[PDB]
Parts: structure tokens; sequence; C-alpha cells
RNA sequence: GGCCCAUUCGGGUCUUGUAAUUGGAAUGAGUACAAUGUAAAUACCUUAACGAGGAACAAUUGGAGGGCAAGUCUGGUGCCAGCAGCCGCGGUAAUUCCAGCUCCAAUAGCGUAUAUUAAAGUUGUUGCAGCUGGGGGGAGUAUGGUCGCAAGGCUGAAACUUAAAGGAA
């Protein structure tokens, strides 16, 4: 019957995820994964996120070099710079 | 404990050193580290003096 | 007495919600008799319908709608006591619950499970009915267990619900004095509107048939998903009359309506006064 | 690149959250402690 | 970041 | 406080401070309630973050005064009332599981 | 006349207007400017267009209800069929097509046949986000990705929930059990009810395994519905030092390659002593070994930790109970609990040997 | 499975009402008998806007482009931006977002980027002063169209920040059984990248037509100077008539183009407004669609709104046919009981709508 | 080793403890023979039999204070400060864990909210805008709240890189 083949495909996914539940974990759900408890370099293909200490060193681009460039254009145009003065 | 359950302020137990890494005895935790660090700091302070 | 007047006038205030129950021809209030297997129920439904409609309704089945007032009529149905599924469904749609308690044995987990399922799905009115008051010679322990059941029932329903005490069964059903003032308790209950029920069009089915074609069954051979008519009163919000309205029949699956023909009322209430024994009907 | 982007978006999120929580704290302080002190002021007359 | 929590998508078969 | 009564019934609008990142902070256990008598919106506490998930919305709350016995530390002075019931059930009994909240 | 013309839908709309006497264009149709100029040179056509709280809410809603009645008092097949339709107390026959065979075959009239009308939301599937709670009288704790039968609206259905926590409102990260005595969040693939609706949940619905305990296991309300959830499961990467200096160390095995360390450069690590640190550069010849810098000198008996987060998925599993399509109508069996599967196929429960706690005794700490 | 429509008419209303109702639709024969048959780029980018706003909705355009399959999903909102094409202004895309706007998880904070105005579409002032007050009294309270910069056609370059931040459950039931008394009549005359005298010429033309009615006329004036002016010369005028005791409004706008006299455009928009007042009753001919859409997605009650005879048209009843085609509801036009005019009062019983996306 | 005092340093004192083992006695709630009582029955009264070790035959209510994790969050002048913590790697037939953390008070009773009563410092004057109308001390300080006012930047000069003239240096 209609409910019969509904029931057997239900029982199919019943069986496949009940032995997913009994069967062995993925490594990636388990915590404390060492080096020897992983696929070797599964981590390049991982797309894993985390946090870092400090903002890394800025890569100097054309737009930031023209930013401080027309900054000092404005500055040395109006001569509002800062030096020492003689005593 | 005004609005706290005694099944809520339970006792979390602390973990031991891994048995593979057992020759370096006693995985030390934060109380052991502060006992280490303030000893080092008082001895460096008197050395600087 | 002014502070008393303020603190009493305060507890009249409640959350103002809509009603969505009509005042002209309201549906028959669904009374669900809920008990563990082996107490009351049948004998109790039989006794109540015999007092209400003067008709010995031996061998009950299904929902039973009778007229019990000048404008209050009500539907009697009984949960199968082993099924948590039917327990859950009638918890979700019942309006009054006659909660059968074996007072000799005490409280039980089937009635406790119904009380919690109802409490989470929108607690209806609950009148507790304690039977098997044949404890021993000890009227002392009768009174003791009486008080203990009343207090434990009062911690599960509001403090001041009605626990009713039925004596021993006499000639097949309960004493008619006790069933008379039990129906007096059912007749004044003052129902308050729930939420899921009053934003959802539901219906308990008292009549069922398949209007399929038997020679089509002879052609294809009993595997056929066959069409079905379902007759009954509907409660809650107005169910729309266009075909294609989606409907969950709670226990067989999800369907959509095909055609609705509303029928004249099989158990109608008639238009100080009293209720005529001519007009005490039964469907 | 992901380092710089993640750090600066986390800083932005924290600086937004602190402003939001401080805002709701002192709006609950001001426009309800005025009513608390008004009730205390008109209860001291009794 | 635009893809990260989407679930739909237009299916342009043109 | 409420006028002439000792308690007042109210309607839960929305759990204020639901995004506070500190458990059991006074900002977090802090509910906004519309009193039903005069219609005005006040703010009330709740005993803890643990009993904060017994109120959700339009819950028919009942609220009394607070009564601070001393200047607290993590306080927000300027919230006067505390929630003492919810849907006609005492939420201290709910918090210690003596009753179940009916709906 | 005009309503019958509008809803008589085999005639063109201009034919409705013609026998009574397009929306990409937003601004409506006007005349020519010259016709409108000669029409509105005059002005006098439109010169007359120119020139307690609880009882209050109840009065507003009863005012709406009397408006409902006095505007329902209209045409009889308009009211009683099509403008509202079948209010309450109407006795109806209702025909369903394609009802299963097993209902009509095994129809036992003891079990009630209830029907309820689904809203536009409740025909949608997807992730329902609830907050739930182990019921205080249910004995055993609940486990994520163990099925339980929910009673969510009209439907009863067995699903695989996964219990989460928003740990101080930062993540929504994944627990492995429900808490003992309070609420957690949860997320299950099921039919999307509206928010703020309550539900129960049951481990076992049959009677052969009904036991002696309390059978309702979970209670809760629904917080939110969505088509997707983004929940995470913490994974830490552990590595050990093998060459320690002041303030820096060489860390052995949390990575398998210098490409992996290059992927993870600059990340903050810490020892189990809470000494914070940062990984700096992959060493060249031993492959997964790198150089980290710490707050101060770590020891040879430490473990460093890189706390990362792995995303986890809810399992799109849904079977409604369909108890009335059985020959017994109790004894419904769905997916089993994980302890029941282990007891069936006799697998021992997974025991990490160095996950078990011990009785640590401190040695006295003396320094030189 | 799919409710089937034909032709590329009412396309935005069909996709909008399918998103509200949650019903999968197909639109078949999108201009199939044509030289370049199929969907155009502005309605394809409208589909992209729908995918931006919702989540889990699958749209499925065919090979030939002449039929589309919309299986809707949950409205989630969020902050976005939309770089709509030059074929339609930002009003063509912010008009169908005002229906979906108060019914999402997160509040609408979108900024559209493109041409500001068009002859045959909604403007910034149109959207704001006409279409925001009818939502403002249908239940929303915080809605705002901001102009950060505006761009006249053909090059445009103007950005518009639509922000709605009241996420209501459902719109309230309307009860407008009156014709609202017009208290004032105001407006806004705008001009970008042209001389500031054109605005005063437009204002003087509109007010010399308006001067013979005995109400009060006030037209505000904005020239746009700088980067806020956009990439093209343009100018236009939008008048509203304002009922202040209830909040109702009746608007009319247009824009000038290459060879247009500003006094001519001012008097044209003034006479077009007075004709909208004539053919209007409690709504406008263009405020009427979302008015009756919010009345049909209100509560499960009766909501009644007065309309006049001349507001009935092929557009209005094809709207009503599409409403009944999607979620099976009828309007009941009962006439008023006084006979100096022909006004119906449309009563709609709203479906039982709630927004189920907003977290509780 | 316990206890007591004290702001401090410290002082005063003394058979005191322990989920340590263990022993036989006691009976009461309950379960119940009866007889008495009474029209009859209930109850009171009298009363054989059984009835305790977690005496599990399982009294509460409120308060004070800790302590813990390869845990989480916030701040910032390393290792800290704070908020806190049912959420930890695994694990639920799994675990045996600060032995179920310690202490305190009432005890068949015990909290909370609101209103209150009593106590005397009961003045010797003048407290505002004057022909009556009144909030609550003096001196200050802070402000992620609400309402305002306020910055830019040579003017002309923007749709125009535009004149004369002026300013500034
Ligand atoms: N002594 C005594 N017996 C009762 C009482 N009420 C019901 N019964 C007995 O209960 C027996 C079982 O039948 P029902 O009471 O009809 O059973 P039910 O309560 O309907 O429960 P199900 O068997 O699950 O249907 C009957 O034969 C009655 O004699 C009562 O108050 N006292
Ligand atoms: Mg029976």
């Amino acid at each position: 019957s209609s409910f019969e083949k509904q029931q057997i495909e239900i029982r199919k996914q019943i069986e496949q995820l009940e032995n997913e539940a009994v069967a062995e974990k993925k490594w990636s759900l388990k915590g404390e994964v060492k080096a020897k408890d992983r696929p070797e370099d599964a981590l390049l293909t991982e797309e894993l996120e985390f946090d870092r200490t400090a903002k890394p060193v800025p890569v100097i681009t054309s737009e930031v070099t023209e930013s401080l460039e027309d900054m000092i254009r404005r500055r040395i145009q109006d001569s509002n710079f800062d030096d020492l003065q003689r005593r | 404990a005004k609005l706290v359950h005694d099944v809520q302020k339970k006792q979390h137990r602390e973990r031991s050193q891994l048995t593979s890494r057992s020759r370096y005895g006693f995985l030390e935790k934060h109380k052991d580290y502060v006992k280490r660090a303030q000893d080092f700091h008082r001895k460096q302070s008197t050395l600087k003096v | 007495t002014m502070q008393r007047s303020s603190d009493v006038n305060e507890r009249k205030l409640h959350v103002p919600m809509v009603d969505r129950t009509p005042e002209d021809d309201p549906p028959p209030f669904i009374v669900a008799v809920v008990g563990p297997p082996g107490t009351g129920k049948t004998t109790l439904i039989r006794s109540l319908v015999r007092r209400m409609t003067k008709s010995t309704l031996n061998d009950i089945q299904g929902p039973i709608t009778v007229v019990s007032g000048k404008h209050r009529r009500l539907t009697f149905l009984e949960c199968p006591a082993d099924d948590l599924n039917a327990m859950i469904d009638i918890a979700k749609i019942a309006d009054l619950v006659l909660l059968l308690i074996d007072g000799n044995f005490g409280f039980e987990m089937e009635t406790m499970e119904f009380l919690n399922i109802a409490q989470h799905h929108g607690m209806p009115r609950v009148l507790g009915v304690a039977t098997h008051l044949d404890l021993f010679k000890s009227q002392s322990t009768l009174r003791a267990s009486k008080k203990r059941l009343k207090h434990r029932f009062w911690t599960e329903v509001y403090q001041g619900a009605k626990l009713f005490y039925l004596s021993g069964v006499i000639n097949g059903r309960y004493p008619d004095r006790e069933i008379l003032n039990l129906s007096r308790f059912i007749s004044v209950m003052k129902f308050r509107p729930l939420k899921w029920r009053n934003e959802h069009p539901y219906m308990l089915a008292d009549r069922f048939t398949d209007l399929t074609h038997p020679e089509l069954i002879e052609t294809q051979g009993l595997q056929i998903d066959r069409k079905v008519a379902i007759y009954g009163y509907l409660h809650g919000t107005p169910l729309p009359s266009a075909p294609g309205t989606r409907v969950h029949i709670a226990g067989v699956g999800d369907f959509s309506v095909a055609q609705i023909e509303k029928l004249p009322d099989p158990c109608p209430t008639p238009f100080r006064k009293r209720l005529d024994d001519k007009d005490k009907l039964i469907y | 690149f992901e380092a710089r982007q993640r750090i600066e978006e986390k800083n932005k999120e924290s600086s937004d959250y602190h402003a939001k929580m401080a805002h709701i704290v002192n709006t609950i302080n001001t426009e309800e402690g005025a009513e608390k002190n008004k009730y205390e002021r008109e209860r001291k007359l009794r | 970041k635009m893809m990260k929590n989407k679930r739909g998508g237009v299916i342009d078969k043109r | 406080p409420f006028g002439g009564s000792s308690h007042a019934k109210g309607i839960v609008l929305e759990k204020l401070g639901i995004e506070s990142k500190q458990p059991n902070s006074a900002i977090r256990k802090c509910v906004r309630v519309q009193l039903i008598k005069n219609g005005k919106k006040v703010t009330a506490f709740v005993p803890n973050d643990g009993c904060l998930n017994f109120v959700d919305e339009n819950d028919e709350v009942l609220l009394a005064g607070f009564g601070r016995k001393g200047k607290a530390k993590g306080d927000i002075p300027g919230v006067r009332f505390k929630v003492v019931k919810v849907s006609g059930v005492s939420l201290l009994a709910l918090w210690k599981e003596k009753k179940e909240k009916p709906r | 006349n005009i309503g019958k013309l509008i809803y008589m839908d085999n005639i063109s709309p201009e034919e409705c207007i013609r026998r009574w006497r397009d929306l990409e264009k937003f601004v409506p149709y006007f005349d020519t400017f010259e016709k409108l100029a000669k029409k509105w040179k005059s002005v006098d056509a439109i010169k007359e267009r120119f020139l307690t709280w609880y009882e209050l809410q109840k009065a507003k809603i009863s005012k709406q209800l009397e408006i409902n009645n006095i505007e329902y008092q209209e045409m009889t097949p308009e009211q009683r069929q099509r403008i509202e339709g079948f209010k309450a107390g109407s006795y109806v026959r209702i025909v369903f097509e394609k009802v299963p065979m097993e209902f009509v075959k095994n129809f036992n009239p003891k079990f009630p046949i209830v029907m309820g009308g689904l809203l536009p939301t409740e025909i949608k599937f997807g992730i329902v986000k609830a907050r739930l709670r182990r019921h205080r009288w249910h004995k055993k704790i609940l486990k994520t990705n163990d099925p339980l039968v929910l009673s969510l609206g009209w439907r009863r259905f067995q699903t695989l929930p996964i219990y989460t926590t928003t740990d101080s409102r930062t993540r929504t990260r994944m627990l492995k059990y429900t808490p003992e005595h309070t609420y957690c969040n949860a997320a299950f693939y099921g039919p999307l009810c509206s928010p703020n609706t309550p539900f129960c949940g049951v481990q076992i619905v049959a009677n052969s395994d009904t036991g002696n305990g309390f059978r309702i296991a979970a209670t809760g309300i629904v917080e939110e519905i969505d088509v997707n959830i983004e929940i995470v499961k913490k994974l830490k990467l552990v590595g050990f030092p093998y060459k320690i200096f002041k303030n820096t160390a060489f860390i052995k095995d949390m990575f398998s390659s210098a490409m992996e360390v290059a992927r993870f450069e600059g990340a903050q690590i810490k020892t189990v002593s809470g000494i914070r640190g940062e990984i700096k550069r992959a060493l060249s010849k031993p492959e997964g070994h790198y150089r980290a810098a710490f707050e101060d000198k770590i020891l040879m008996s430490d473990i460093v930790i890189l706390r990362s987060w792995y995303p986890v998925r809810v399992k799109k599993f849904y079977n409604p109970v369909t108890s009335l399509l059985l020959k017994e109508k109790t004894e419904w069996k769905g997916l089993r609990l994980t302890g029941q599967i282990r007891a069936a196929m006799n697998l021992e429960t997974p025991s990490n040997p160095d996950s078990a706690y011990h009785k640590i005794e401190r040695v006295e700490r003396h320094f030189n | 499975k799919y409710t089937t429509f034909q032709g590329s008419q009412n396309f935005r209303l069909r996709i909008v009402l399918a998103t509200l109702s949650g019903k999968p639709i197909k639109i078949e024969k999108i201009r199939s008998g044509d030289l370049n048959p199929g969907l155009k780029d502005y309605e394809v980018s409208f589909l992209r806007l729908i995918e931006s706003v919702t989540n889990g909705s699958v749209i499925e355009i065919s090979y030939t482009g002449t039929t589309v399959i919309y299986r809707p999903g949950i409205i989630v909102g969020g902050a976005s931006t939309h770089i709509c094409p030059s074929s339609k202004p930002v009003g063509y895309f912010v008009e169908p977002m005002l229906y979906l706007a108060p019914f999402s998880k997160k509040k609408f904070s979108i900024l559209f980027k493109g041409i500001t105005a068009s002859h045959n579409d909604a403007g910034i002032e149109a959207i704001k002063w006409g279409l925001m007050p009818v939502m403002e009294k249908f239940g929303v309270r915080e809605c705002a169209l901001h102009t950060l910069k505006r761009g006249s056609p053909p090059l445009g370059g103007g950005e518009v920040h639509l922000v709605v931040d009241s996420l209501i459950a459902q719109p309230i039931t309307m009860h407008e059984i009156d014709r609202p008394i017009i208290s004032s009549i105001t407006g806004v005359a705008y001009s970008t990248r042209v001389s500031p005298s054109l605005v005063n010429r437009m204002i003087d033309g509109a007010k010399k037509v308006l001067k013979n009615l005995q109400c009060e006329v006030n037209i505000t004036a904005d020239v746009w100077r700088g980067e806020n002016s956009g990439k093209s010369p343009g100018w236009g005028i939008t008048l509203v008539a304002q009922s202040k005791q209830k909040g109702w409004s009746y608007f009319a706008e247009d824009i000038g183009d290459a060879g247009s006299i500003p006094e001519e455009l001012g008097e044209k928009v003034a006479c077009q407004l007075l004709e909208e007042i004539s053919k209007s009753a409690a709504v406008g001919r263009n405020q009427l669609p979302l008015a009756i859409v919010y009345m049909v997605i209100g509560k499960e009650d009766i909501g009644r709104l007065r309309i006049n005879k001349e507001q009935i048209d092929e557009r209005f009843i094809i709207l009503l046919r599409d409403i009944k085609k999607i979620f099976n509801t009828e309007v009941f036009l009962k006439p008023v009981d006084e006979a100096d005019n022909e006004d119906m009062i449309a009563t709609i019983k709203g479906i039982g709508f709630t927004n189920t996306s907003k977290k509780i």
C-alpha cells in the first residue's frame, strides 16, 4: 500500500541513522583531537574559524599610500607642520 | 545562597595528566602555576634590589 | 475594609483576550472522561447519560452528545486508558475533564500524565471524581484518604477545584443522588477561553464512513487510498468553506478538504424555566 | 586577511553591545527612578 | 559572508 | 506604589536585557510589565535568570514591591517591583519544581 | 451587481466595467492635461471635501465583535458559506480524498478521530527552535540526537533534537545532554508552528515498554522558527611542548603539516594552566611542530589548547506517529534510544579511559 | 502544487502575496509572444531582492525565461543593499518591500541605489508622504525612507535608506466609514543639478492653480547641492492633501524632462492632485492596493473602508481577483445609505495572519 | 583539638570530637480481635494480635557563608580585577563525585508585599512671587538617559574648478 511504502522508507532512514547513532563518531565532533586522531591534513579542506591575538601587520596598498600621500600634500601645501624652534 | 540550588552549586572535579604523557608527572593547573609564578616573581624582585 | 476592597478588586483583572466562541448556537462542550484502566468511566458515562436523557445507553462507543441544559449541551467521550496517543489528543481538545481516581489505590501515573499533558497544552476545566470508596470498616481511613486525595488534587489543579466522591456501584451504575449533584456540578462550570482552541478550527468526529466505490475496490483490490466522509460538530474559529483547506486528522496524517455540506443539528437545544423531558435529547 | 577582518568585526560587535546595554540600564535608571522618587516624595507627605 | 546563512537561490536556467 | 493595593496584576511585554552577556545580572533578570489597572508600563525584577524562562509574553503576571535592604553592588536602583506569580502560579514554587505552570 | 461582476472570473475586467456602465505602472491613469485644465479651471466641485484600562480593552474588543455581527447581517450564502463560513457548532460532513486504507480497515471507534485546521505556518517544515526542559518527574536525563515524540500543535511526531546553549549569549553551542533541573534551548526539524506555543515530549509511547516510571519526558515552548540554524560544537586542538625556553616554546603535535600551521598562524592558544599564548611560525623540518610565545615559561608537563568551533547539523528526520493506522493503536515503535540500540546489538558504551576523573592529591610545593 | 498565473501583469503583487501567504506559485507566459520574450532585468533583480529579504525561498526561472516558479520562505529581513538597474527607479523596489516590511525576524534596514524618480513609478516623496501614513495607521509606528543622495534619470546615482523597525504581529482592522475632511494641502518641489529658480516656478504654478480653494496651501522647496544631487539634471513636484484629524493623505507627483516648463509641470501636478481628490474617498487610487492588502492580512475580523465609484477599475478588480486566487477571500461592497454620491464601503474579513518569524 | 573575646597585634579557657563501630530495652502512629455504647449504626470509653532502625513508619520554612572545572563572559599598564558558574573532553547503566558543602533560627508551623501603630529632639522668628497660591537643608560632583543650543571651513562660487573685489599670511 501507499502507507506501506511510506513506512518502509521511514524504516530505511530509521535503520541508517540508528546505526549512525550507535556507530563511531566523526572526528570533528569529538573534542581533544590530536594529530594522530584525524585524517592527515583534513584541516586545509576544513574551513574552520577561531580567534587571534593581535591585528597583523598592514599590507601597504595603493589606496593607503595615496591616502597618506594626499594627506601630506594637504599638510605641506598649507605648511602646518611641526618642527623644533631655536632658543 | 539566596536563590541558588544545591544541585546547581555542585563540585566540578579536576582532570589528571594523560597516561601517554605520564613521565612528565602531574599536569599542573592554575593554582600550581600561580604558586610557581609568584615565587619566581619574589625571587626576581629581591635579585633586582 | 478599603484595603480589602482594593486587594479583592485587583484580582478581577485578567489579560483581555478575544473569545471566538459564538453565543447563538455554541458547540457541545467536550467532556472527556479520563481514567486508568479499571475504574469508573463506562459505568460513569452510562450513569450520567441515563440521568441526563432517561435512556439506558448500554454498550457505549465513540463520542456521545446529549442535551443537559436549556442552552448547554455537551459531548461525552472516553479515552482508551492504555493509549498515551489518544490521551494526548483528548488533552488537546477537551473542555471539561472528569478525572477518574481509584480512591482505594490512590493516585496513578496515567491520570498524572494526563494532568501534565493538559497543563502544558492549555489546561481545561477539571472536575476530579474519586471512586472505589469501599476502603474498609475504617470510616476513619476513608476520611483520611479523602482529605489526602483532595489536597494532592489541589496541588495539581487550582486550589479550590472540585473533587467529587462516588460511593459503591449499585445495580450496574452509580447512585443517582451522587450522579444528580455531579450533573449539578457539571451544569455550572463557566468555561474560560483558551488560546490554541480559539485560534484553531477543530472538530471531534462522531460519525465516519468511506464513500468510496466498492466495484472500484473490486477493480484495484483493497490497496486504494479511499475517500472518507467525517461528520461532527466543529469548535473554535470558523473553518472556511472553500475546498483545499489543510487539516490534520490527529493520528492518521495531513489532508486537505474536498467538499463540506453542513447539516441540520442532530442534537439541538430548544428555544425560571425548566428543561422538558421531551427536549432532553441524545445523539 | 581573515585575521584582520575577524578582529575588527568582533571589536565592532563588542562596542555596539556595550553601548546598547549601557543605554537600557540608564534609561531604566532615569525614567523609572524619577517615578520612584516621586512616589517617595508624595509618600513623605503622609 | 553573503552565502554563509542563505538557503534559497534563484535558479537561472537562461 | 500601585495605588491602594499591595500587589498588582500585570501583562508581560518583553524580557528586557535578554541580550545581557552576564548570568544573574540585575539588567538580565528584569522584566517590563503593563499593569492592568491603570495601563501604565513599569519594570519589575524576577528572582533569577533561572526563573527568567518561566515568563515569556502576555503571561498575566502578579507583582509586589521589592524592598532593598541596603545599597547593593550590581544594582540598578530605579526598578521598584518584583514578580511574585506568573499565570496564577507562584514562580518560587515553579523554580523549585513544586508546581507546573499551566497555559 | 458589482461584487458578482468582480468575482465572476470568466469575463475580462474591462468587460466588468463595460457591463457595469497593469500594476507595474504605479501612478494611476489621468486624462490629458488639456482636458484636465478645462475640467479643473473650476474649483467648487470638491469644496465640501475641503474645509479602568482592562474594561477599556474589553470595550474595544466587544465593539469589534458587535461590528462583526452587524456587518455579518447580510446575504445568506455570503455569510453562511463564503465570507466567514461555518462558525462553531455547525454540524458538518467533511470529505477527504486519498485517506489511507489502514484507517478505514482498522477503524476502532474507541479511539477518537480529531481533526484540526492548519494555519499557513504549520504546513511549512524546517528547524523549530524551542526552549525545553526535562520534566521534573521524568527520571533519566535526555540526550541530543536521541529521538523523542513531540506533541506540537495538532501533530505528534518523533524527532531528533539537539540541545544548545548560548554560553553567555555569544554562541549557540551544542550540549550533549539536557540540564538536570532547568531549561536549555533545542532545535528540531519538524513542522513549523508559530512561536510561543507549548509542547510536551515523550520517550516511549508504546505499552510493551511502558515500565513503571513517568512517561512524559520533556516540556517546553517554541522560541523561534527558521529554515536554518547555525550551531557549533567546540573542538580543541591539543599539542604538547618539546623544547621550552623563557617565554617561548616549540609545540609538537596538534598539526600534521606546516601548511596547517600556516593556515592557523597568529591564533591564540593557552596551556591548561591558563597561560595565554599565540602561535607564531611553523618550524621547517619537523612538520607539525611550531614556535609559540606565552605569557611566561610553560612547563614540560603542560598541554596547549586551540579552542575552535566546528559546525554541527540537525538531522532532518521526521516520522509522524500514525497510531490510528495500526491494528493495535498502542504499541507504536519508532526510532530507539541509543541505550536501547546498544542493549540490542550488545555494544559496550564508549569509554575514553583518560576521561575518567581520579582522586588527585597534591604534593607539597617547595621551591629552591 | 502550484497556483498558476498567466502573463507578466501584477508581477510584484503576485510575488509579494505569495510571500505573505506562503503558497507556491507559478507565473507562466511572461511575454512569450514577443520579440525578446521572457523576464526583464528589473523584475529579475526584484527576484534577487526577494531572495535577499526572505530565506529558504527557492525561485526557479526557466530556460526561455517566460515562466517562473516561486516557492516562498520565511521573511527574515536583515540589513542589505540593492543596486537596482536603470530600467526602474528605487521606488519600483521599495514599493513592494513595504508589504513585507513589518513581518520579518529582523527589521528592514535596506538602502537602494539607483535612479530616484520616474514618470511611471513611485518617488521618494511619494513613498514617504503617501504610502507611509497608511501603514502608520494600519499599525506600524516606526518607518522611514531616508534620502542620502538622490539621482534623477538617466544616470541616477542616488541612495535611499528604507528602515522599518516596528515588527508588528498583524495590521489592525481598518474602520473608515467616513470621507476624511482635508485640513491642509502641502507638498515638496525638488530639483537636482539645475538652477534654484525652477523650484519656485513649479511652486508658483501649483499654487496659482490651488489658490481658488479656501484651504491652506504650503509647498516646501528643496534644491539638492553637491554630491547629494546625483549624476543628472532633474526636477519634479509632489503634492499631498492632508487630513490631520485622522492622518489621511492623498498625493500626486510628476517629474520634468528635456524641454519641460516648470510652471506647466506645477499646474499639471496641481490639477492631477485635485482630480485625485475628486476620484478619491479615504484612500488614493494608488494608496488603495496596500490599504486593502493590509485589510486582507489583518486579524480574523471584519475591517471596512470607504471607497468611491471611480476608484473601481480593471486594476482594482484584477487586484481583487489575484487576492482571491491566492488566499481565497472575497471583498463585500456594501453601498452607503445616503445618495448624494456613489460610495461603497468595502468590508474584508481578514485571514488569520500573524507574523511567525519574529522570535518570542 | 574544640570553644570564647577583640578594630589590631593577640588574649582567655578546657574532655572534646567522629555519615566510627555496636548493644539490647521501650512504645506510638498504623493494621486489627472484640465487647461496650446505641432503635440501629458512627464516635468516645475498655481492649487481646501484629507493628522501628536509613527507627525509609523518609516534618517543613526561611536565613548566612563558602569552595570547585583543560568551563564560559567582560574589562586592561603580563600571571590580574570583576561578573559569575546545572553548560567541562568522553560518558546517562554512564557517574559515586566538596561522603548529600558548612552553619544558623523557628518548628506544625514559617516567609513575602502593602498599610500602619508607639517612642520623644515641644516651638522660643522670618518659608515664596504677597495682600492667596509652597517644596524641603547648605555646599558641591558625576552623567552611554530625555530635551535643546552649538562645529565644519577663505567668501564671491554653484548645475559652472568661474570674473571683479575683499580677507588671510
Ligand atoms: N466496587 C466498585 N467497583 C466499581 C466501581 N466503579 C466501577 N467498578 C467496577 O469496575 C469494573 C470494570 O469495568 P468498568 O468500571 O466499566 O471499567 P472502566 O473504568 O471503563 O475501564 P476499562 O476497563 O479500561 O474500560 C466493573 O465491572 C465495575 O463493577 C466502584 O465505584 N466500586
Ligand atoms: Mg470503558
